[PDB]
């Protein structure tokens, strides 16, 4: 029950601003070394900012003058203020508690920051109807959205084995697309109904799509 | 009769930075020329006073503070710096009048297995005031549960060792530091450069 | 001032094997290194600090060692869930922390043939004016596979996009989707849509096909 929960990521136009936040529990942020570390898509880790329990702050050269790390002791929360964002700040940002010589022991789940001129667009969800013996495959086509990420679960999470949600591919139009599939016993097509739940928070899109033969 | 700088600069053992030693220097003549004319100091930075004029000057009290840190921390022994040394171990005031002298001591303070005698404070809630010295070893509380003097999760011994090895990069090698502060008070001046004997 | 270089950049090994990953520092640091494990979609997980101390909760099969400039992480008896990117970190007691570039470790296993399925476009998407045809290759090893689209026996080039899953943490397999995208109008011009799959786990290629409107 030591956790760090990030929020505030999303799409922003280059030269705009964004503040991230990191609610902590199971230690006191004002009493700890705390860090932000970022990871550009498919790339390595890059330290961003450090704050001391005594109040001093320190920044990587690539963000100094634009980012500001801070905290709020009553809300036990860590902040990153980002100004004058550029395309190369696109990354998922992690907060982490630093035991400097004992390493970075607890990390947030991460939060994606996309800086881009492209407008947001919600997905269209289309069924991949099963074929019907033995085993059957079915799923959902999540087409034409921006930006990343989308979440897809099946039957509100009551179905996890056999599931493959593929990483999005950027299409020529500049929009993302993906499929989520699942394999099930052919007999269960008569027994179990199958709904894929698609959430695209940037566009406020919640879609439930029943997939039938 | 001369001020005992040899007792400070040439001491066999230096203090850990968190338990920095302070030597009060009074009632004596201080020849500073043996310092700024040495070439065996890699840092000799003065503030609010000129080197090459110290032999012409007088002061009420002189303090000689001395300790060991690693080379790339030396820049934190300066007014207005931040970092784990300036914040939690040894803090210079903004209006500091004096000199900071340092030199590489890898041949004296590194061990083959790593020297673990020299320490710094790593965990502390707030910054030190200038010239404050904190030698507490109380278990540091990083969370809401009291430690009751036992080391565990969120409950950390606050001091850590440098582990000086002769194969460290120069920025991570041990450096001996002497800080001279010059006290000019509303009292007689009992420390003078030789030109003012 | 400190750069950490990990080697090799990529590595594959079989379960039960012993695996060794190297981190080289440009200058002498001294046991001030940590190792992290990062699985896809997850935050890094501390495995080792001070170059050799096991973080609490980490399985005993992870061990580390080294001093100065040369460090190693070792997995004693590799397990399928160890598929990850491994990172070293300089544990600098002053700000400029720095990480290695990462070492992607993939699990080697026996050949497994893919199961192939084909999905016609839905009629709701045809109403939109576009048609996607999806070929699914399920739970195969190794990752290399060819997927060739044929439309009335004409090989298609330049209108399909592929996507592969990260290696599976239980059985070390991959899954792949290939999506062929056409306009409604062009989709209506042809009858036989097929997906031909080549893979070393298949003695001859496998075609799955459907006739539009059946
Ligand atoms: C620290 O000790 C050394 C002893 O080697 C002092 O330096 C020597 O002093 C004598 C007498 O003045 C000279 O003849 C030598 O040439 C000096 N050797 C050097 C400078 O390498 C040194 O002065 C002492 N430091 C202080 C502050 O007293």
């Amino acid at each position: 029950e030591v956790q760090l929960v990030e929020s505030g990521g999303g799409l922003i136009q280059p030269g705009g601003s964004l503040r991230l936040s990191c609610a902590a529990s199971g230690f006191i942020v004002s009493r700890n070394y705390m860090n932000w570390v970022r990871q550009a898509p498919g790339k390595g880790l890059e330290w961003v900012a450090l704050i001391y329990s005594g109040g001093s702050t320190f920044y990587a050269d690539s963000v100094k003058g634009r980012f500001t790390i801070s905290r709020d002791n009553s809300k036990n929360t860590l902040y990153l203020q980002m100004n004058s964002l550029r395309a190369e700040d696109t990354a998922v940002y992690y907060c982490a508690r630093d035991l400097v010589v004992y390493g970075l022991d607890y990390w947030g789940q991460g939060t994606l920051v996309t800086v881009s001129s492209a407008s947001t667009k919600g997905p269209s969800v289309f069924p991949l109807a099963p074929s019907s013996g033995g085993t059957a495959a079915l799923g959902c086509l999540v087409k034409d959205y921006f930006p990343e990420p989308v979440t897809v679960s099946w039957n509100s999470g009551a179905l996890t084995s056999g599931v493959h949600t593929f990483p999005a591919v950027l299409q020529s139009s500049g929009l993302y697309s993906l499929s989520s599939v699942v394999t099930v016993p052919s007999s269960s097509l008569g027994t179990q109904t199958y709904i894929c739940n698609v959430n695209h928070k940037p566009s406020n899109t919640k879609v439930d799509k029943r997939v039938e033969p | 009769n001369l001020c005992p700088f040899g007792e400070v600069f040439n001491a066999t053992r230096f203090a850990s930075v968190y338990a920095w030693n302070r030597k009060r220097i009074s009632n004596c003549v201080a020849d500073y020329s043996v310092l700024y004319n040495s070439a065996s100091f890699s840092t000799f930075k003065c503030y609010g006073v000129s080197p090459t004029k110290l032999n012409d000057l007088c002061f009420t009290n002189v303090y000689a503070d001395s300790f060991v840190i690693r080379g790339d921390e030396v820049r934190q022994i300066a007014p207005g710096q931040t970092g784990k040394i300036a914040d939690y171990n040894y803090k210079l005031p903004d209006d500091f009048t004096g000199c900071v002298i340092a030199w590489n001591s890898n041949n004296l303070d590194s061990k083959v297995g790593g020297n673990y005698n020299y320490l710094y404070r790593l965990f502390r809630k707030s910054n030190l005031k200038p010239f404050e010295r904190d030698i507490s070893t109380e278990i540091y509380q990083a969370g809401s549960t009291p430690c009751n003097g036992v080391e565990g999760f969120n409950c950390y011994f606050p001091l850590q060792s440098y582990g000086f090895q002769p194969t460290n990069g120069v920025g991570y090698q041990p450096y001996r530091v002497v800080v001279l502060s010059f006290e000019l008070l509303h009292a007689p001046a009992t420390v003078c450069g030789p030109k003012k004997s | 001032a400190i750069q950490l270089t990990q080697s090799p950049s990529s590595l594959s090994a079989s379960v039960g094997d012993r695996v060794t990953i190297t981190c080289r520092a440009s200058q002498g640091i001294s046991s001030h290194l940590a190792w992290y494990q990062q699985k896809p979609g997850k935050a890094p997980k501390l495995l080792i600090f001070a170059a050799s101390t096991l973080q609490s909760g980490v399985p005993s099969r992870f061990s580390g060692s080294g001093s100065g400039t040369d460090f190693t992480l070792t997995i004693s008896s590799l397990q399928p869930e160890d598929f990850a990117t491994y990172y070293c970190q300089h544990l600098n007691s002053n700000p400029p922390i720095t990480f290695g570039q990462g070492t992607r470790l993939e699990i080697k296993r026996t050949v497994a043939a893919p199961s192939v399925f084909i999905f016609p476009p839905s009629d709701e998407q045809l109403k939109s004016g576009t048609a996607s045809v999806v070929c699914l290759l399920n739970n195969f090893y190794p990752r290399e596979a060819k997927v060739q689209w044929k439309v009335d026996n004409a090989l298609q080039s330049g209108n399909s996009q592929e996507s592969v899953t990260e290696q599976d943490s239980k059985d070390s397999t991959y899954s792949l989707s290939s999506t062929l995208t056409l306009s409604k109008a062009d989709y209506e011009k042809h009858k036989v849509y097929a997906c031909e799959v080549t893979h070393q786990g298949l003695s001859s290629p496998v075609t799955k096909s459907f006739n539009r409107g059946e």
